[PDB]
DNA sequence: ATGTACAAAAGCTTGACAAAACCTAT
DNA sequence: ATAGGTTTTGTCAAGCTTTTGTACAT
């Protein structure tokens, strides 16, 4: 019963609604041999996680039915993250600013780095800057990289708050932007390709 | 034969490996190994353990080796049962990843899947909380810890069965934000043939009863480690979640699980036969 | 893990000289380093080198022969060429890594499936051509049996009347048993898992004093289940089950049991009916 | 058989006067007192004091030798009798539980020697008086295989020139193959496992493409030996051992293999080379 | 004949040093 | 692949504590 695949989108929540785990994960397989790594994390499960979020927010589902399908969606992505390589050589940080708990877009950062030859090291969410500062120190890490999915965790930090975290400093998602990031001391990033490429460029161009 | 820890002395090493007894007290100075047992006095007792590892040396270093590489290739081969506990954590610390993983997948199958829970993944968690609260690591440095045990405990999680019928509910309070309990008791379930199904921390108590219902839940699990979440709640508040209701975890007590109405238990190994039988 | 210099160079037969020269013009390999400078060669390395060297003596230049095998990205369907490669040379560590890559990748039921039973179908298939000789199947089959092992330990075993699972005697052939078994107790099926070839008797005396619920037999032989007389199957357990490669439809009805064509569908089976 | 204060002391060579002092500081030995205060030491004493007097020549301290001794004490041997009964009721998460319990107390040599082996050696005698069934030593076989596998996976594999472990050809006990292989890979010894019963072109084909060191095989009945001609195992590989209940040096010696009693001395035999 | 004391033998720790192996560089 | 600076390693010494064999006094 092989599903069409626009419909898997469609499929793969229902099945996390009704509690069925073992039909969600052969549904997630079949993504990710289709269209590869990147690929469904694009088109499957990013889609699948906005269309929760809105599908709450108008009150279709409860907070109990979201938590069932972020949490598998979460532990699939860790599954590929660790599939990755994790080479030797000076990590790179990767986690979310204080205030933030929405850690899959730091992970999808932090995935894209591996896939690439860069050790990223995820950290989880909701670091406070001065451990993370302290840590990069330590570690002789290259760069730290920050997921803002809210706006507002964002506006509470004062002016330079990241400058000085680490040798380079990156700032992205939805809650992030190119003026919010400059008042930050960082570097903003559109796009998760880039980013990767990004570190082998250097400052502006 | 039975006891492989016991006792020896070092003039018995000496007449059994070859290596001289000053030898044995500078490898034990440079590099910690051997690490036998202490007298009361203050002299030294080598287990048997440790004879035939020191024999095995002896052959690499006459096969071109050096006594630095010689024993570091071992301690990461034949470890030590309790050294790993201090070793992944150490290898944690220094962002080996790598040879995290490699650590852990030892314990694993030394212990095996419940055992390495109980005996490598439990106890590091604990440390990190208390390294923290005495200021030797930072809370970046608990973070990438954290984030990697819990990462292999849904390894396993995923390993297990996941049977059909009623689900079970396992989640934490709302305000609790530790979930690496729940996934614990959640993960004991899969072990003995329950379906559980782990939602994540934090789930608010209307909603949970709300899915219990239209799933037809024969059961909710709480994990609670904190107690001030426990004690933000009314008088049974978890009374109605589903026809049976159970509460345990470090911020949790029998006293306290009486007045918001659910079952408290104390351990996680009693948690799935009390399903099977009634309140 | 941690080597010397020294050991390289008896291990690889590279010199000492190369191995600094190397890590110097192209940064690999690039061991732990002592807190004096002192070199630290991990054993992934050690089996990297002697591949290298592989290439350099069939033709290649060191230059490309590293950058082969620093961004080998292994494709999917290569895993299964991969495996069998690195079995045939006796890398059990490479070997175990490789199988690990693909767990995480199709899944337990999906590894098996994509991973598992191809590369045993191909071994089987390249000792009857004459590729390979028996004692290079043996290490193979042992080492596959030993991750399938690992998997059915990890699976859940609930409570209540257990499940028989083993083969027809005279089949020796058990991994085809292990992988029903596997697919039950991922149902919350208390698959009991004996072996291979089992007394018909035998097995009816240990059905009946453990109240099992039903017995699965694995054929991948058509023989053994030929020299059985009609309706053996019959009185074993109050549900028989048969499949494999070498079990049909018409063999099993003759023999008293249900006929299962695939995996899948043998959990769901021991319910509805 | 009892001994006066005097007796022992010719029996063993140790003084009287230092007999009384290792009764009044370690506890060792406790001998019988007349009503006048008199020392009967008993036979299990004598014999006792004759292994500390070669302990203790050999370079042995009296507070650890005797200490030592006090090894006396069996394990836990209801173990053995539970794991047992746990398999035969089909008890697969208590008997995998009863195993990692002798596995942390007497480590992994040690579990192997007093409960691994002494478990399948009586399943086998309880089949053979017909206490149990086929069906029943499957079930305990299967999965006493299976954790002595973890414990295989768990030792380190070293890189180098494997030694190769199987069994002959007609051999299909496994187990004694395995622990050979265990006992390899936990001195460094690459031992590749290939499992039961491989024909003996195919092996030495194996051998000399991997460049083998060593072959290693082990041999639980002796029909399957007697059933090679003389010579069979002489140009498997550069050195060949043969082990197990089925084995023996006489016919070791016809076949032109190294007979092996114990496990331990195995792998410390590889090493160096062994004379004729 | 039960028991304490004393001297010798063996251990243990801090400290240092000369040779072997090794790293880097022209 | 020659050469110089550096780290690692086996060995021993002084100062002193623990332990054990012999004996000393009742
Ligand atoms: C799962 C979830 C949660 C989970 C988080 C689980 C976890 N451990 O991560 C929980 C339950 C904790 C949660 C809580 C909340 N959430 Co929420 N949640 C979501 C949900 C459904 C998905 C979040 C997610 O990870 N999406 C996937 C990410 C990767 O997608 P994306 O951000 O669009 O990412 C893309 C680009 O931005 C880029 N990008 C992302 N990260 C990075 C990083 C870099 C470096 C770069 C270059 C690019 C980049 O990559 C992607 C490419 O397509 C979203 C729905 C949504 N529309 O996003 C709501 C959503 C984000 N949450 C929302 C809300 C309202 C909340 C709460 C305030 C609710 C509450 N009152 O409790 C809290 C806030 C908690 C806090 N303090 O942070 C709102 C946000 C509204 C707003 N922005 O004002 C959303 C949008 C839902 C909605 N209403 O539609 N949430
Ligand atoms: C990792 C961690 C975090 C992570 C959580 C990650 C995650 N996603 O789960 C983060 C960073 C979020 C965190 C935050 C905080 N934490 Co914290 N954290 C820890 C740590 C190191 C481990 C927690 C853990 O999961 N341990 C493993 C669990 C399974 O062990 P256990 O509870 O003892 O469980 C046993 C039994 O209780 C039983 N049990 C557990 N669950 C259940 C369930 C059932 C049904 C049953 C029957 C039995 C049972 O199973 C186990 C058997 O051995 C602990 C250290 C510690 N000592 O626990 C601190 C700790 C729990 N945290 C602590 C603190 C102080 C906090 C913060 C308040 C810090 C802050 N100011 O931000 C916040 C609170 C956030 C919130 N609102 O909940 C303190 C708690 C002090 C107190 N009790 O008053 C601890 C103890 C650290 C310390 N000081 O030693 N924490
Ligand atoms: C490893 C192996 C062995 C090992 C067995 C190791 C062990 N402990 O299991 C050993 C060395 C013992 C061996 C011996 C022999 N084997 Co062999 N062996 C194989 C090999 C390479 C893999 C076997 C295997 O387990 N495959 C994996 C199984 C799971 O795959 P599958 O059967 O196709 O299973 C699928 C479905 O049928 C289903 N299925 C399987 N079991 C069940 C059960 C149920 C209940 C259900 C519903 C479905 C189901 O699940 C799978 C889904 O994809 C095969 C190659 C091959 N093509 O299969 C040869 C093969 C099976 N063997 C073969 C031969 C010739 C022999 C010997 C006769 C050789 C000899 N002369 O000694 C002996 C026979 C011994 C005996 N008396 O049984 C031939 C069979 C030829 C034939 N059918 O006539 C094969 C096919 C090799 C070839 N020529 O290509 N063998
Ligand atoms: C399990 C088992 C089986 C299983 C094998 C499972 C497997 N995959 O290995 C199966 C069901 C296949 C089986 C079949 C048979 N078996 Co059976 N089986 C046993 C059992 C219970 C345990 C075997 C075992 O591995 N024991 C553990 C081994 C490691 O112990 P051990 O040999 O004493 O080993 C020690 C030393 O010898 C040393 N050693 C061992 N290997 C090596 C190797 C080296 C290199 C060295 C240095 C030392 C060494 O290490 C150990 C140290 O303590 C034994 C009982 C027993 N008393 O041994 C019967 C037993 C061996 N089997 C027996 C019989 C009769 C048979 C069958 C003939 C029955 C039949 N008619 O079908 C067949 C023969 C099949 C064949 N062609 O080989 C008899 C042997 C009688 C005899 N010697 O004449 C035994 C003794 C049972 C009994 N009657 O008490 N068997
Ligand atoms: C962004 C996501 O946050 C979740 N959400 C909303 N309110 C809460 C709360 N009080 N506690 C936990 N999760 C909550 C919803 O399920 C939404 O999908
Ligand atoms: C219980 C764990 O909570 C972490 N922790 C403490 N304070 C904070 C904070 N402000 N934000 C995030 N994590 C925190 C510490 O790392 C501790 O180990
Ligand atoms: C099905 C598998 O059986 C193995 N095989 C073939 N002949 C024998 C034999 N005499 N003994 C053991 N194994 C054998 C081959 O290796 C083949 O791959
Ligand atoms: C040595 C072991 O061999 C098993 N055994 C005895 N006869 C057979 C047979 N025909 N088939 C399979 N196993 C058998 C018994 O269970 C015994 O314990």
């Amino acid at each position: 019963q092989e599903v069409r695949p626009e419909d898997l989108g469609t499929g793969l929540l229902e099945a996390l609604l009704r509690g069925d785990l073992a039909g969600a994960e052969a549904l997630f397989r079949r993504g990710l041999r289709f269209w590869g790594p990147e690929g469904v994390l694009e088109h499957l499960l990013l889609p699948v996680l906005r269309e929760v979020g809105e599908a709450w927010h108008r009150g279709e589902i409860g907070v109990a039915e979201e938590h069932l399908a972020s949490t598998f969606l979460r532990a699939r992505l860790q599954e590929l993250l660790d599939l990755a390589g994790f080479p030797p050589g000076p990590p790179v940080l990767v986690t979310t600013p204080p205030g933030e708990r929405h850690e899959i877009g730091a992970m999808l950062a932090a995935y894209h780095l591996r896939r690439k030859g860069v050790p990223a090291l995820y950290l989880g969410p909701d670091t406070p800057l001065p451990d993370l500062r302290a840590l990069a120190r330590r570690l002789g890490a290259g760069a730290v990289v920050l997921s803002a999915v809210l706006s507002e965790p964002l506006r509470a930090l004062p002016d330079g708050a990241l400058k000085d975290l680490a040798p380079r400093v990156f700032l992205g998602g939805q809650g992030a932007g190119p003026e919010e990031a400059r008042r930050l001391g960082a570097e903003y990033m559109e796009d998760l390709k880039g980013l990767a490429e990004a570190l082998w460029l250097p400052r502006g161009p | 034969h039975m006891t492989s820890s016991g006792v020896y002395t070092i003039a018995e090493v000496e007449a059994m490996t070859g290596l001289s007894a000053e030898v044995l007290r500078q490898w034990e100075r440079r590099y910690g190994f051997p690490k036998p047992r202490r007298t009361p006095g203050g002299h030294r007792l080598y287990s048997a353990e440790d004879v035939e590892a020191l024999k095995t040396i002896k052959r690499w270093l006459e096969e071109g080796a050096t006594p630095k590489a010689a024993i570091r290739r071992y301690l990461a081969q034949e470890v030590r049962p309790e050294d790993l506990g201090t070793g992944l954590l150490e290898a944690l610390l220094r962002g080996d990843l790598a040879g995290a993983e490699a650590l852990f997948r030892r314990g694993l199958r030394f212990w095996g899947p419940e055992g390495v829970l109980e005996h490598l993944l439990l106890p590091v968690l604990r440390e990190v909380g208390e390294a923290w609260h005495r200021g030797e690591i930072g809370v970046a440095e608990e973070h990438l810890a954290s984030t990697f045990l819990r990462a292999r405990l849904q390894e396993l999680l995923d390993l297990a069965g996941f049977p059909p019928g009623p689900p079970v509910l396992v989640t934490t309070p709302p305000g609790e934000r530790h979930e690496i309990g729940a996934m614990l008791a959640a993960y004991h379930l899969r072990r003995k043939g329950v379906p559980a199904l782990y939602l994540g921390p934090d789930t608010p108590l209307p909603d949970l009863r709300a899915l219990a219902r239209r799933l037809g839940a024969g059961a909710v699990v709480l994990s609670a480690v904190l107690s001030e979440p426990l004690r933000a709640l009314p008088d049974g508040a978890l009374k109605d979640l589903a026809p049976r209701v159970f509460l345990g975890g470090q911020g949790a007590g029998p006293e306290e699980a009486r007045r918001l109405g659910a079952e408290y238990m104390e351990d996680l190994k009693g948690l799935a036969e009390a399903l099977w039988l009634p309140r």
